């Protein structure tokens, strides 16, 4: 049960920074512009 | 539908993966970070699989059971079905 | 992306809570054949009996 | 910019993980 | 990886029980 | 290995007595 | 592993149907 | 307990089904 709740967790992190990086290189994009 | 939500998901990767590539090729920063933080964060999962594969076993066992629940009252049904044709047979 | 990323969140914490999911899932099953057993109510007990199948294979899915 | 080779590196190696994922997922 | 096969295999039993009934 | 076997067995009883059920009603 | 899951999948299926 | 809950469930099934049998005869 331990582990599945590090698990879970590590997973729901892993989601936002995967949130975080698509959002960072929409703004890259615009940068590509400059 | 997840399947079609995770290939959105590598989806944008991909996308992403090919920026960098100009961006890099042109340069010759966040997202940068970031990425390196996301590549940080299947690798680990190994030792971490280890009890994700206890908690597979659970929850296959679980749908087992739901499986033999749902046996049960096709089994009902298929017994009603029966009796109707009986009485539209006498009938 | 983010539509996709929010199903699969949900996903994800619902794998760290299952463990109070599966007893009142198994309560559930319980409950469905109880009716099932009234009627030989019988419909509403499949009904329930099937709801928690349903929720292992999302459960088994998320994983 | 040492840093940034190391990262492209991998980079490249998440894509093909990626594309892993990807390709199991449109065989099913 | 002998746990996940047992669950398969339980899995198999209850979809056969299931094809049994629709088939009646 | 032994405990999760034990309920491992448990649950593949209940799958032969239903076995059982779907043999009758045939 | 990626068997597996498609096993689940055809499991999952089954029972819905 | 998981495990327990499961048997039980496959007791109550077996219920079920042999009330079922009793229609059918």
């Amino acid at each position: 049960s331990q582990l599945l709740n590090e698990w879970s967790h590590n997973v729901d992190e892993l989601l936002e920074h995967i949130e975080t990086i698509g959002h960072l290189i929409t703004k890259e994009e615009i940068m590509h512009g400059l | 539908i997840r399947l079609t939500n995770q290939l959105k998901s590598l989806k944008g990767l991909q996308s992403k993966l090919k920026d960098v590539v100009e961006y890099l090729d042109k340069v010759i920063h966040t997202i940068l970070g970031k990425l390196q933080d996301v590549f940080n964060l299947n690798n680990l999962q190994k030792a971490l699989t280890v009890k994700t594969n206890d908690e597979l076993m659970v929850i296959y066992i679980s749908n087992l059971v739901r499986s033999i629940i749902a046996f049960d009252d096709l089994i009902e049904n298929k017994i009603q079905n029966k009796k109707i044709q009986e009485q539209r047979v006498k009938d | 992306y983010e539509e996709k990323e929010e199903s699969n969140l949900a996903a994800t914490k619902s794998m760290v809570k299952i463990a109070e999911q599966y007893s009142k899932r198994i309560e559930e099953e319980k409950e469905l054949t109880e009716e099932e057993l009234k009627t030989r109510p019988k419909k509403h007990l499949s009904e329930t009996a099937d709801e928690t199948l349903e929720n292992n294979i999302v459960s088994v899915l998320t994983a | 910019g040492d840093q940034i080779t190391k990262m492209k590196d991998r980079l490249v190696e998440w894509n093909d993980q990626v594309e892993k994922l990807g390709k199991k997922m449109e065989a099913r | 990886e002998d746990p996940q096969q047992v669950f398969d295999e339980r899995i198999k039993f209850a979809n056969q029980l299931h094809d049994e009934y629709l088939v009646s | 290995n032994a405990q999760y076997h034990l309920l491992v067995k448990q649950g593949d009883g209940l799958l032969t007595k239903l076995q059982k059920y779907g043999a009758a009603v045939r | 592993k990626t068997n597996i899951i498609e096993k689940a999948m055809d499991y999952a299926i089954s029972i819905e149907n | 307990a998981t495990y327990d809950s499961a048997l039980e469930l496959v007791g109550q099934l077996n219920k079920v089904v042999d009330q079922l049998f009793e229609k059918a005869s």
